[PDB]
Parts: structure tokens; sequence; C-alpha cells
């Protein structure tokens, strides 16, 4: 949603696990083991789904 | 009479510095066992430094108990 006149469509990107915890960009990320992000990815799911529900 | 008394005792003491790698080694594989559980897809480098730490700890305690019998038995 944008104004009262217009609208557009728009594609959010949802992760897995796999793609997440193997990409050396979260390597700074303390505290993380294959199960935290598991909780982390399982919630961002509830998430995305309910931001896209207002909009 | 007491030059070979005296190399039971110089002998006794120098096979202590053993136990400085009765701890390494523990330390090593207590390691072996943290590290393990957080990242359990790394078992076959991680393993391959507890290997590499018991054999660098225990390379300073075998030097004990080579000074220990350099004593004893060559002089």
């Amino acid at each position: 949603f944008r104004s009262v006149i217009s609208y557009k469509t728009e594609e959010k990107p949802i992760f897995s696990l796999n793609t997440v915890a193997s990409a050396d960009s979260m390597s700074i990320y303390d505290d993380i083991d294959a199960d935290v992000l598991q909780n982390y990815q399982e919630y961002n799911l509830a998430n995305i789904i309910y931001y896209s529900l207002k909009e | 009479d007491i030059d070979t008394a005296a190399k039971f005792i110089g002998a006794g003491a120098a096979t202590v510095g053993v136990a400085g790698s009765g701890a390494g080694i523990g330390t090593v594989f207590g390691s072996l066992i943290i590290g393990y559980a957080r990242n359990p897809s790394l078992k076959q480098q991680l393993f391959s430094y507890a290997i590499l730490g018991f054999a660098l700890s225990e390379a300073m305690g075998l030097f004990c108990l080579m000074v220990a019998f350099l004593i004893l038995f060559a002089m």
C-alpha cells in the first residue's frame, strides 16, 4: 500500500536455515548455532506473513 | 655412595613435569567436546586439531620422562 489512489504488487524473499546459516556474512553474529537460527527463521516467517497481511 | 642416591631423587622430581601434560590433554579434549557440540558439522576438522594438540602437549610431558631416564641411566 502506498496511497488511497494506487498500490503496487511486491514479493519479499523468505530464506530457509541452510542459506542463513551458510552465508559468510553471518560469521560476525555471535552465540549462534544451528538451533537458535531455526527458532529465528521460524519466527521471521510469522512476521513477514503478518507484515504482508497488514499491507 | 650418595651419587647414586641423588639419581633417585633427581629422577623422581624430573618426572613430575608430566603433570603438566595430564592437564593439557584434558583441556584439548575438553574443548573438542564443547567446540563439537556447537558446530557438529566440523567433526573432521576439530578432531584434526585435538590430535595436533594432544601430540604437542604430550611431547612436552615426554621431555620430562626422557630427562628422568637420561639422569637415572645415562648420567
